[PDB]
């Protein structure tokens, strides 16, 4: 059975930017529903049962680009006072929750990005297509796959 | 826009 809209899909794959693993595992996504990001999604249509590939897929299909506007300055004041503000922490802000990484503190300022993490960031996919299986009224219903455990990480 | 507090 070929990749396509409405199937439910099982990939392992590994995810790696700039040469380094960020992402890998096992995971079944429901294809043709906006699941995945758009560019991994065209590289899965039509496969195969059994199929290995790789895929570049650039920022553009992936997590869209970086804004600059998206870095900005703010107090450290607004932290919670259990915190630990530091390079790489994540935080959010209530717009639906706005999440945000902090990138830099110094002293009583903090440069926080708003952007996704991947923002700007060319992906190297390595997949595997395991399973391709009709979804289930259920899976339609709601518009992805059913449970099948956490296996990626 | 700038926002009060950030929360884990
Ligand atoms: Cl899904």
């Amino acid at each position: 059975m070929k990749v396509g809209q409405d199937k439910v899909v099982t990939i392992r794959y590994t995810l790696q930017v700039e040469g380094e693993v960020l992402d890998q595992g096992e995971l079944s996504y429901l294809h043709g529903h906006r699941n995945l990001i758009p560019g991994l999604e065209e590289a899965l249509e039509g496969r195969e049962e059994g199929e290995a590939f790789q895929a570049h897929v650039p920022a553009e299909k992936a997590y869209g680009p970086h804004d600059p506007e998206g870095v900005q300055v703010v107090p450290l004041s607004a932290f919670p006072e259990d915190a630990e503000v530091v390079p790489g922490a994540q935080f959010y802000a209530q717009d639906n929750p706005m999440p945000l990484t902090v990138v830099a503190v110094e002293g009583e300022e903090v440069t926080v990005d708003f952007n996704h993490p991947l923002a700007g960031k060319d992906l190297d996919f390595q997949v595997e297509v395991v399973k391709v299986r009709e979804a289930t009224p259920e899976e339609l219903l709601h518009g992805h796959a059913h449970p099948s455990g956490h296996h990626h990480h | 826009h700038k926002y009060n507090n950030y929360e884990g």
